[PDB]
């Protein structure tokens, strides 16, 4: 792999990983609003 | 005594080499080694192995399954390494009880067994695709994958397809050494002695026949090995005296004979039919025959009790 | 960070990564289905 | 009739005994003196089996059964109607199988090939002789032999296994099973590889040793090669039989208890015997 | 109970079992067809005319020729229906079809009985690279004997009666299968004569310091009659068959000849 | 310390390390699920 | 592999491991605040 | 004692030592988890 | 390995092994303060 | 006794000895953990 | 191995084995003080 | 009897002898641990 | 192996068996003092 | 009778004897341990 | 494979060794007999 095409792959990789983490973060937020998954002292 | 050709006395070495295949995502992995004792029995080269996408997939799914089993076994002895070793053969991971049906059971009550079973199943089916695609890459026939499909058919019948027909996993097989033996014992006793299952009788005949055929064929090729008989595909494409004398030994002994190619079809079919008839015998048990001895009494295998 | 793609083949990376992430995602969904609280299909109560 | 290449091999000689008198063919079959004695023992033992069927309660083939004498006879010869028939059939069967092996030797001699086949068949004979002679002699009664009957020999297997609580726990039986399963696995792989090399597919040329080795290197990281696989496949089958014999000489002649209870030595090892 | 029933007596497991028997009979027919791709049709033992006892299954008995495509671009057909000549250098001990043949002359040189061989191609087996597979180490410089083993070269070659036939001067190795296939022996008599010795017809004896290649098959006088090969560095399948058959005949004929 | 990258190939190191750390992490999360106190999905009380 | 390549890798590696340990330390702190994992004399 | 690195390859040494120390450490933590007194996750009383 | 590299590796090896044993000794001290592991005659 | 290093390679001797002594020590500690008297982690009384 | 190379290794081996035995002897002494392992006639 | 070393390689002989003597010693300690009287770790009374 | 070399080994071997049997004899003596292993007529 | 060492290899004779005599000795000690009278470790009464 | 004087040399050491071995064994059997003899009388042991 050349430096030129390494740097282009890195750009697309950086964009796609951040979008993947962004969608996953929103999915976790919706699930938390539905049912949180850290129990209190007395449990759920 | 003449040389019996059981062990290679003098063995040669050369630069390790292998047949070309098209470039993939993954090269052939590892530095080829050689061991002296494997070179006495057979070829010495501990060669490279191919990975590929399907190899990655199969090993990842399979590793997860093996971890889920192994972690559950160690958890069942409260993490003690001494009691793990003490109890190892007796430890097992059990399927869910019948009230869960085919849905997900709770993790501690067979949910882990369901996940391990699914991941193991997926890994094995991916390994089938590997065995298939490595043959096509070498421009070879797919006979090995189709033989493997018969073994898988029994494995799936035991673990999943019969549970699907029964509507629950309770009589599926536990992951554990003595536990899967105990399952085998109890399954026979609950369905009225598997000796009276005719498809188990067929499966045994092909199991015995496989050991018969490999004893006969292994001894035959070694008997003609001073005539070049171990070079079987060459003998298939230009019949030598080795293939002629192998044929005549059996013709003169038992009145009939194979060819150098067709004996490998006899071999292929006997080993396949062992597990194929096995799978059918499992799928008929409890679904349409509830007691094999009683079926045997009906169909004349035994006197009325 | 981009130097990583001269150390590793981007195809081998993406195949390994996609394999890992699918198997992990599938494991997590099956784990949640194996629970009372988070099995969304069975839908037990928050007692 | 003859195969297209057979005539040049049908030479005189190679007999162990009897000389020229028996050195001839009946159709495809070679005769020889051990052919004659094979037929002698075969007809005698078979007709005595059919006689036992006529004596017994049914002609239903599955149900026919010729039984060893009662254990109360010990190793004495029993009356014909009271187990002596099984004893005559047993030694006739030994005669037939030994004659078959020695006839194969004569065929090997005539063809200039090695004796691997009758040698390998000698392990089949030894397994039969172990079950009907050696084990019952060491147990002190012919009545421990298996009955000659389609279902009743399976009943004897069932009865004999559960006599030791659970036969799956016999360690030699586990190793015998492992080698039988490994034999069938190896046979499936060996049949498949030769067929895949000889039948590569339409428009493809027949593949050779390099491809054969490369397939199992690619799939599993090792190839035993074309000579090694026949050595392995033979050794696996013969070792499976040897360990089967051992598992039965252990059960009864040597070890008499529960096989599940034997394994309790493992849990009592001092480095984990808490 | 009605669970499995197809009729009053008939049931599913019984039906499935007969479906297997129908399949298995068909499979045996297929397998026996494949068994008949070499050697058939059968011939009368005396006249060699095409004759045998046959039923109506004769019509399915022999398959249509399959064609193997070889990497040289040649082909092999099976059945090819080629058959050996009816005459051989031997005659029957009695006039019946089942009688054995007695060799007319020296059977080892006449190539009858265990001295007989197949008329294989006058072509060498090839590596995947298209080079001849079986060649002397002289011509295969990348090959070697593993450092753990005795090299056969320079050892005396000795028969079962202790006579020296010669000394080993080369190894012929199979490049495709990576094994020794023959030893090249320079004879003690007519020195400079060289013959191939099939390596599986030998073992090395090393109980005494001057270790030696022992040969059980033939005696020292028979080595002078071992079949010759046309080239000094390659061997055809036919020459391989001819040489290997000659040694395999020693166990029957070497104390006769 | 940097000389370790002369001693070991990073292409082998990072894959071996990534595999090792995942298997360790998976083991620890599984151990916690086996406990009462730390099984977050089951959610037992601390009475 | 040169000293320059080794030191280039080392500084990126040093950055990545310190990030990984920083996030892990943050995770351990939050879990401790939720439920500590060292029991007292009378247990939990 | 430094001559031990003339006797043994540091690359093989560190891989063997890292493997050994991890397996030993994991064994000891598993042993303690199996005890009553030292299972920190279950936290039995003294 | 050369004498000079053997001597050099021994220096960094000595530093790191002493750090490893030092951290372990601190870990053992804390665990001992929490729950000692040598029982008395009456047990714990 | 120094002549034993003319008989044996020091590299082989030390690797074999390290393996032997570790397995022996591990065996002895596991034997003691199987006893009531010497299992230090469970600490039964000397009644 | 030369004669002198053997004698040099034997020196380092001899000190190492004596140190190993010295630590082990002290460990056995401490264990004996805690709980001796030779029972009297009445047992333990 | 120094002629034994002209029959047998002292290196092979010492390795075999050490292996034999260890296995024999280990057997005898395990035998004694199986007895009531000589199991020093359990220490039964000499009633 | 030359006679002088065989005799040299035999000298050290002879010394070693005497040490080994000497230590073992001392071990057996101490074990006999603790609990003898030849029972009288009434047994132990 | 020294001619027996021309007949049999002395090195095989000693290795054979040592193997045979150890296995025989070990058998006899285990036979005695299987008896009440001679099991010295159990030490039953006469 | 060995010469006459060489076979005689081995025979000399063998004859010494076997007599030493039997001498120790005879001493051992005598001690065991004194402890508990192994030929039972008519009344048994
Ligand atoms: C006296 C003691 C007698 C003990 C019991 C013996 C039973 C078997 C009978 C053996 C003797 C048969 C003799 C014979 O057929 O000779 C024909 C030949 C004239 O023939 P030809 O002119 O040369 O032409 C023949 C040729 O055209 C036929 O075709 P081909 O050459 O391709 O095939 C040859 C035949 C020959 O077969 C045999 O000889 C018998 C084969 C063995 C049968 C065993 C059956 C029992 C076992 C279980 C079966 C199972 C079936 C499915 O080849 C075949 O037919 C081979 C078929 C193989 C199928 C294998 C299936 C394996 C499955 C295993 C089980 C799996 C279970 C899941 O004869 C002559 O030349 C004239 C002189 C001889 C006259 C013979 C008169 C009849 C003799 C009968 C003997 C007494 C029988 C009770
Ligand atoms: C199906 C179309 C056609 C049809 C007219 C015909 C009929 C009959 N054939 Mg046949 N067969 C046909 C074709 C064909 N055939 C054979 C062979 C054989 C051999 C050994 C194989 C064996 O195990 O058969 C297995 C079954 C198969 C292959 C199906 C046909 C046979 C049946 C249903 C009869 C089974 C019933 C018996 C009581 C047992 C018979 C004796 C023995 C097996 C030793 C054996 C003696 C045999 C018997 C008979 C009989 C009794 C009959 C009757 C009742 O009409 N047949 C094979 C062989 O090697 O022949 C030398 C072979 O190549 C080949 C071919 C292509
Ligand atoms: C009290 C016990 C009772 C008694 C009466 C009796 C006795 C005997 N029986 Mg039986 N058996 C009993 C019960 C019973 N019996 C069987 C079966 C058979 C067949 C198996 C064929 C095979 O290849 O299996 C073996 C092949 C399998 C299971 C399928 C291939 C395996 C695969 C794909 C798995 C691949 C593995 C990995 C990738 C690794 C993953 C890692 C991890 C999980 C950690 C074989 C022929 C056979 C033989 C005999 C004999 C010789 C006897 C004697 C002499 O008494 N028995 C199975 C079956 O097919 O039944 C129809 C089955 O289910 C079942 C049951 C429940
Ligand atoms: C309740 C039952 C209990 C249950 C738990 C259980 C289960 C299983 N077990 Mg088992 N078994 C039990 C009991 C039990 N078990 C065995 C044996 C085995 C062996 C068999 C193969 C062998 O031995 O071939 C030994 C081979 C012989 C004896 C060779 C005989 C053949 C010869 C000489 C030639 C005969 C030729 C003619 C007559 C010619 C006829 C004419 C013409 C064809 C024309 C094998 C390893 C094995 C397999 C399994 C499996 C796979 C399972 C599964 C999946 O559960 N078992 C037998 C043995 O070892 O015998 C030496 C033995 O006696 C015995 C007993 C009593
Ligand atoms: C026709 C019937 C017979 C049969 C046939 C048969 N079996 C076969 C085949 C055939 C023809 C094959 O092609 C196939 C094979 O590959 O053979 C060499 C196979 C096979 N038969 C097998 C077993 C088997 N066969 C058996 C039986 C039989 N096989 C029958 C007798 C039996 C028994 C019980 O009798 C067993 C146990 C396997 C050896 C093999 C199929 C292998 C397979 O599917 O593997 C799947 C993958 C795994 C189990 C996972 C392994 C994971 C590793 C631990 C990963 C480690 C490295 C990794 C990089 C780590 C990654 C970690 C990260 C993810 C964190
Ligand atoms: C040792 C490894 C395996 C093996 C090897 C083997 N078997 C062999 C050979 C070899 C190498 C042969 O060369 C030989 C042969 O010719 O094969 C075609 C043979 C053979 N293996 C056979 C069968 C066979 N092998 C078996 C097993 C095995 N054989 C092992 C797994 C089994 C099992 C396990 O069930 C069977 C049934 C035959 C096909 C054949 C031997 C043929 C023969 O001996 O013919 C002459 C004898 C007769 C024609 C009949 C004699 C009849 C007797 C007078 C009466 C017998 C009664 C019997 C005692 C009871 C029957 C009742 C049953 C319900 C129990
Ligand atoms: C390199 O690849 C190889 C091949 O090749 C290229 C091969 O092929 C094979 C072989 C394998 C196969 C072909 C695959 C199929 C095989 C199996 C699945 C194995 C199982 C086998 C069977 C089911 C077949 C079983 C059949 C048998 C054992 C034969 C039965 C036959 C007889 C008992 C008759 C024997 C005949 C004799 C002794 C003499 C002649 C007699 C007769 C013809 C009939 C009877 C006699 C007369 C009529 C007259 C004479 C009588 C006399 C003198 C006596 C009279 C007195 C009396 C009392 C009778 C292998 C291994 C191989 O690796
Ligand atoms: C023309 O010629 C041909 C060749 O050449 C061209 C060939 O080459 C071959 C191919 C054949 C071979 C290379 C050798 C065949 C030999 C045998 C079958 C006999 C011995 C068994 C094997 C070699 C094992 C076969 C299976 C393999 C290699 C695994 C395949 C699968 C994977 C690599 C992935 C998944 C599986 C893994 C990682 C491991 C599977 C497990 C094992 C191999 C067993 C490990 C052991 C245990 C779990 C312990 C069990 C025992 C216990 C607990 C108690 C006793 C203790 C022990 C330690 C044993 C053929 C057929 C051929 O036609
Ligand atoms: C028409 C008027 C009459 C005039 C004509 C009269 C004269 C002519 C008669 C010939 C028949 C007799 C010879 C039979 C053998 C002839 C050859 C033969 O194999 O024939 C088959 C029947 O074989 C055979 O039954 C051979 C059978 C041999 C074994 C017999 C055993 C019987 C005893 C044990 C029984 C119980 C067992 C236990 C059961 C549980 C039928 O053909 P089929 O195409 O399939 O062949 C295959 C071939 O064509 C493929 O190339
Ligand atoms: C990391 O270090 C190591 C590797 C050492 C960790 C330790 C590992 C160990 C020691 C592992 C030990 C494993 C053992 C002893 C395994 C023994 C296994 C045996 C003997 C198994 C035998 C037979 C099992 C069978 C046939 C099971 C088949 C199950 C199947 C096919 C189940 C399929 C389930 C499915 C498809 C589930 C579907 C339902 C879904 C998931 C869709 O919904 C609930
Ligand atoms: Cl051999
Ligand atoms: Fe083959």
């Amino acid at each position: 792999i050349t430096e030129g095409e390494a740097k282009e792959f890195h750009k697309i990789f950086t964009s796609s990983i951040l979008v993947f983490f962004g969608v996953a973060a929103f999915a976790h937020l919706l699930v938390w609003i539905w049912r949180p998954w850290v129990p209190g002292p007395n449990g759920y | 005594s003449e040389y019996q050709n059981i062990l290679t006395g003098v063995q040669v070495r050369t630069a390790p080499h292998s047949a070309p295949i098209a470039k993939g995502i993954f090269p052939r992995l590892g530095k080829p080694g050689f061991s002296y004792w494997l070179g006495k029995i057979g070829d010495a080269q501990i060669g490279p192995i191919y990975l590929g996408t399907t190899g990655v997939l199969s090993l990842v799914f399979g590793f997860f399954a093996i971890e889920i089993i192994g972690f559950n076994l160690l958890a069942s002895v409260n993490w003690s390494p001494m009691e793990f070793g003490r109890q190892f053969f007796w430890l097992g991971l059990e399927p869910p009880a019948a009230e869960y049906g085919l849905g997900f059971a709770p993790l501690a009550e067979g949910g882990w067994w369901q996940i391990a079973g699914f991941f193991l199943t997926t890994s094995i089916l991916l390994w089938w695709v590997r065995m298939y695609r490595r043959a096509r890459a070498l421009k070879m026939g797919t006979h090995t994958a189709w033989a493997f499909a018969s073994a898988i058919f029994l494995f799936l019948s035991l673990g999943f397809i019969r549970p699907l027909l029964m509507g629950n996993f309770s009589e599926s097989v536990p992951f554990g050494i003595f536990p899967h033996l105990e399952w085998t014992n109890s399954f026979s006793l609950n369905y009225g002695n598997f000796f009276y299952n005719p498809f188990h009788m067929l499966s045994i005949a092909f199991l015995y026949g496989s050991a018969l055929l490999f004893a006969m064929h292994g001894a035959t090729i070694l008997a003609v090995s001073r005539l070049g008989g171990d070079r079987e595909v060459e003998q298939i494409t230009d019949r030598g005296t080795a293939a002629e004398r192998a044929a005549l030994f059996w013709r003169w002994t038992m009145g009939f004979n194979a060819t150098m190619e067709s004996i490998h079809r006899w071999a292929w079919w006997f080993a396949v039919l062992c597990t194929f008839t096995g799978a059918i015998g499992i799928l008929l048990t409890g679904t349409v025959v509830d007691n094999w001895f009683e079926w045997g009494v009906k169909h004349g295998l035994a006197p009325a009790p | 960070m981009w130097r990583i793609w001269q150390l590793f083949d981007p195809r081998q990376a993406l195949v390994g990564l996609a394999t890992f992430l699918f198997v992990l995602a599938l494991l997590i969904h099956f784990i949640l289905l194996s629970t009372e609280r988070f099995n969304w299909l069975e839908g037990a109560s928050t007692k | 009739a003859l195969l297209s290449f057979e005539r040049k091999y049908r030479v005189r000689g190679g007999t162990l005994i009897g000389g020229d008198l028996f050195d001839f063919w009946v159709g495809p079959f070679y005769v020889g003196f051990f052919g004659v004695t094979t037929l002698l023992f075969t007809v005698l033992g078979t007709a005595l089996i059919v006689w036992g069927a006529a004596l017994g309660p049914s002609w239903t083939f599955w149900q026919i059964s010729i039984n060893p004498p009662d254990v109360s006879y010990g190793l004495a010869m029993a009356p014909m109607a009271k187990g002596g028939l099984w004893q005559i059939i047993t030694f006739s069967a030994i005669g037939a199988f030994v004659s078959w092996a020695l006839r194969e030797v004569e065929i090997c001699r005539k063809l200039g090939i090695g004796y691997h086949i009758p040698f390998a068949f000698g392990f089949a004979i030894l397994a039969y002789v172990s079950l009907v002679v050696i084990r019952p002699v060491m147990m002190g009664a012919w009545g421990y032999g298996f009955p000659y009957g389609f279902m009743t020999h399976l009943d004897w297997v069932s009865n004999t296994g559960y006599q030791y609580a659970n036969f799956h726990y016999n360690p030699a039986h586990m190793l015998g099973i492992t080698l039988f399963f490994t034999t069938c696995l190896a046979l499936a792989l060996h049949g498949s590889l030769i067929l895949s090399a000889a039948n590569p597919g339409k428009g493809e040329v027949v593949k050779g040793p390099e491809h054969e080795n490369t397939y199992f290197q690619d799939t599993i990281g090792y190839s035993v090669g074309t000579l090694g696989i026949h050595r392995v496949g033979l050794i696996l089958a013969l070792s499976a039989v040897v360990w089967s014999i051992i598992c039965m000489i252990l059960s009864g002649p040597i070890y008499t208890g529960s096989w599940p209870d034997w394994w309790l030595w493992w849990q009592k090892l001092p480095f984990w015997n808490h | 109970m009605n669970k499995g029933d197809i009729t009053g007596y008939m049931d599913v497991a019984q039906v499935v079992l007969y479906a297997f028997w129908i399949f298995f009979a068909g499979l045996i027919i297929y397998l026996r067809r494949e068994d008949r791709r070499e050697g058939y049709p059968l011939e009368d033992a005396i006249s060699g005319k095409i004759n045998s006892l046959q039923g109506l299954g004769s019509v399915f008995s022999i398959a249509r020729p399959k064609i193997f495509k070889l990497k040289t671009g040649a082909t092999y057909a099976a059945p090819n229906f080629k058959r050996d000549a009816v005459a051989i250098k031997a005659t029957r001990t009695a006039p019946t079809a089942g009688a054995p043949f007695e060799p007319t002359g020296n059977p080892m040189t006449d190539a009858v009985g265990p001295a007989a061989y197949a008329l294989r191609d006058e072509l060498p087996d090839l590596t995947l690279g298209g080079q001849p597979a079986i060649v002397p180490l002289r011509v295969a410089p990348t090959f070697s004997v593993a450092a753990e083993d005795t090299d056969p070269r320079g050892l005396p070659v000795v028969d079962r009666k202790g006579a020296v036939a010669g000394k080993v001067t080369d190894l012929w190795i199979d490049r495709a299968s990576i094994a020794i296939r023959y030893l090249e022996v320079e004879l003690a008599a007519t020195p400079g004569r060289k013959v191939l010795l099939p390596f599986a017809a030998t073992r090395i004896n090393a109980k005494t310091k001057s270790k030696t290649v022992t040969v059980q098959s033939i005696l020292a006088r028979h080595f002078a009659n071992v079949p010759t090969i046309a080239k000094t560095d390659s061997i055809t399948r036919r020459e391989e068959d001819k040489v290997m058959a000659y040694y395999s005949s020693g166990y029957l004929y070497s104390d006769r000849v």
